[PDB]
């Protein structure tokens, strides 16, 4: 009685897909489906992006066409919807704040278009980033073997669970060499449960700087923990200003899960949608400190002008006026009322948008500046 | 036969004479050909590392049983990158078995011409499976149009096993020697169809000469020479003057009756060669080497 | 392309 | 009637400037237009009317008619150069039906191309043999 | 190495 | 294509 | 050159 992976495999091999999309080019990668129902496939950006055709084949060998949900390249994330979908088969997700270096690992996936290859190892490490500084990167990293094509495969538990997306490999030669990275299976739940929801990803900010915990800054601020995030500044009028949330703070943990390294707390909440409650796990002067926070964004303000309506039907008066902006080029500036325009009159704001959602090619407002009466142009 | 995707691989082979090496790995697939469209593969694939040294090799369950012959791995370095290809035991049990009794393989043929069945196909026939063996048409006289196979029909298992490929069904059998009877499953009109089979037998002239190609010959009659039936144009016969219709009479002083009396002297390797043959009512000679 | 059998 | 080695002169009573104008000129006349040439043989005037030229039912590389009393769709013949000929139809072929559809005629062969489908599939006779041919 | 989040 | 070990 | 009218 021997072991085996197939009664496993048999199970999820027919929730992955191969795709192919097509200087013109032609492509080839993997997806994973999400939803049995809807057809939505996960799969990698750089695999349908720039996609003209996005031809899906399932397992058993089916055609269908695929086209765009949803896309974030600074996480290298893409959501496809297929076409007219029948019997199709969604994998089971788990959350991968469970993973531990050593869990088995299978990768699955589509090597150089040969057809669906199952492959296995463990989980090498995890939390790593920095292979692309900018890119919101909190990998596993597996000895599972992966190459070019295996690009948003499954990297499943042992139970078949997906843990990860396959995606990129640390090779000097194009070839796996035993470091495969996967993103998180959490991180593609987020940002595709966002895709479907929101078309692209809602993205939130907590208005702090930071650079990593070294060993040899945890002796100059009398520190304790040798890796995390050390709050450098926090700009006003953020979440964390609002919290209180100070400068020289080291943040350990979020949401009780420690943090591995800043990259990662960065990657983390990268996929958080906005105003997603969360806490964290600060360390200030010796002191264990915990803080919630609430993520924000990067009348009816049009283009960098703040504004409402001023008396009974009178017009609307601008309230604010940010330099820089399509506001600048028009020349409105703070405390400005507007009577009319384009010769129709304007009383409140309903009025202004019934001529703003007429949508017209040039916008002439009828305002008047201190005590005299004047024009601006748009558009 | 009973591999499937999943099951864990043993590789044991020599790589770079370091020495016996054994490594680890599972099934990554099966059914799997490509490398060389013309060769009959039906390839095991596995992650167990395979570098140069291992082929020839065994691959063995984690009993020990031989379940696959290491041959070749896709490398676009040279180094194993995770992806080694075997022949399945079963085709190494066949071809082992022929080459004991014949000391060659009785190549033997059913008579059914085919192409994969795609995903597209099975569309356009509205036929349930979306892969197999797609019969574009029967041969006539053959084995196969005996049994009763019509063309348009979809071959979904052979012996019960089912099929991953035509490829793969037409590696199966390239290996099973000439009159062993077995079983198919079929799908014409959406009904299954089962029936039992039986080989028949099945020529270049570098299949005569090695690197002469273009120009088909065989026999002539009871004994009257080496007919040659068609010649393409800029072939390495045509260009010393092997024409189409010409019948070889002899070579080297001794007559040529046949495929079997021409290798008489072939074998005796003599430096230049003076073939006889004859363009219809003429009699020319012919030069090589 | 076709291949035989 | 045009020989070569004759010189065209005029075109519809407008002499031509040169041959580089008349290809220019009738290359634009539509499809089937009737025209006059001016022509030099020997010396000697020559005017011959003429109409404009191409560069049952084929489709795409491939002549068709129909056969019989709905005896399916003859075929005719085909150019070796056709993107239809490079599939295996040769002269003589009958279809009796394609996409597991029955085919009487060729109003039936264009309905099925007015079904679009990705793939064709089909159910031509040569000789004795009942065979099958694809497409795209 | 000074991002923001 | 492939290689032959 | 080779022109076809």
């Amino acid at each position: 009685q021997m072991p085996s992976l197939a009664p496993m495999l048999e199970k999820v091999m027919p929730s992955v897909v191969s795709i192919n999309v097509e200087q013109k080019f032609m492509a080839l990668g993997s997806g994973v489906i999400i939803d049995a129902d809807k057809g939505y496939v996960v799969t990698n950006n750089h695999v349908v992006d720039n996609a003209t055709v996005i031809k899906v084949q399932l397992s058993d060998g089916r055609k269908f066409d695929a086209k765009m949900v949803g896309k974030d390249p600074r996480s290298d994330i893409a959501l496809i919807q297929i076409q007219n979908p029948k019997n199709l088969t969604a994998i089971k997700m788990a959350d991968s704040d469970a993973l531990r270096v050593g869990d088995y690992t299978v990768a699955i996936g589509n090597p150089f278009g040969l057809g669906e290859t199952v492959t296995s190892g463990i989980v090498s490490a995890l939390g790593r980033s920095g292979l692309n500084a900018e890119n919101y990167e909190n990998f596993i990293q597996t000895d599972a073997a992966i190459n070019r094509g295996n690009a948003g495969g499954a990297l499943v538990n042992l139970n078949g669970e997906l843990i990860g997306i396959n995606t990129a490999i640390l090779a000097p030669d194009g070839g796996n060499i035993g470091i495969g990275f996967a993103i998180p299976s959490n991180m593609v739940k987020n940002l595709t449960s966002q895709m479907v929801e929101y078309g692209q990803v809602k993205r939130g900010e907590l208005g702090i700087m930071g650079t990593e915990l070294n060993s040899e800054l945890a002796k100059a601020m009398k520190v304790d923990a040798q890796r995390g995030a050390f709050v450098s500044q926090v700009l006003p009028n953020s979440s964390a200003a609002k919290a209180g949330i100070k400068a020289g703070d080291v943040i350990t943990s979020l949401n009780g899960k420690p943090i591995s390294s800043f990259a990662a707390l960065r990657a983390q909440v990268g996929t958080m949608p906005v105003g997603s409650k969360l806490t964290l796990g600060l360390l200030r002067d010796g002191k264990q400190v915990n803080v919630n926070l609430e993520l924000q964004q990067s009348f009816n303000g049009i283009e960098g002008a703040e504004m409402s309506n001023k008396g009974k039907d009178q017009g609307v008066v601008v309230n604010n006026v940010k330099t820089g902006t399509p506001a600048a080029q028009i020349g409105l500036k703070k405390g400005d009322v507007i009577i009319g325009a384009n010769q129709q009159a304007v009383k409140n704001i309903a009025e202004l948008r019934k001529v703003l959602d007429s949508k017209p090619s040039v916008l002439a407002l009828n305002i008047q500046r201190g005590d005299s009466t004047i024009y601006l142009l748009m558009q | 036969d009973a591999l499937r995707v999943g099951d864990y691989t043993v590789a044991i082979g020599n790589p770079f004479g370091l020495g016996e090496t054994v490594t680890s790995g599972i099934v990554s697939a099966l059914g799997r050909s490509g490398l060389n469209a013309e060769n009959y593969e039906n390839f095991i694939q596995t992650d167990a590392a395979i570098n140069r040294g291992n082929a020839g090799g065994a691959l063995v369950n984690l009993n020990g049983e031989l379940i696959g012959i290491n041959t070749a791995i896709l490398a676009p370095d040279g180094g194993n990158i995770g992806i080694g290809f075997a022949i399945p035991s079963n085709m190494v049990k066949n071809l082992t078995s022929q080459m004991v009794e014949y000391g060659q393989v009785k190549r033997g043929e059913l008579g059914i011409m085919g192409t994969e069945l795609n995903s597209e196909l099975a569309k356009a026939m509205k036929v349930d499976a979306q892969r197999g063996a797609f019969v574009s048409q029967v041969l006539p006289n053959s084995s196969a149009a005996k049994a009763g196979i019509k063309a348009g029909d979809v071959i979904t298992s052979l012996n019960g096993k089912p099929i991953s490929s035509f490829a793969a069904l037409r590696a199966q059998v390239g290996t099973m020697p000439v009159g062993s009877k077995l079983t198919l499953g079929l799908l014409r009109d959406g009904k299954q169809v089962n029936v039992n089979l039986e080989l028949q037998q099945s020529v270049d002239s570098s299949s005569i000469f090695n690197g002469i190609e273009g120009a088909e010959m065989s026999n002539k009659g009871k004994d009257q020479g080496v007919v040659v039936n068609n010649v393409k144009t800029g072939t390495p016969a045509a260009q010393i003057g092997l024409k189409k219709g010409d019948v070889i009479i002899g070579a080297n002083q001794q007559a040529v009756k046949n495929i079997a009396e021409l290798r008489k002297v072939l074998d005796s390797k003599p430096s230049v060669l003076a073939l006889n043959i004859q363009r219809g009512d003429s009699t020319i000679y012919l030069l090589m080497q | 392309c076709y291949y035989k059998i």
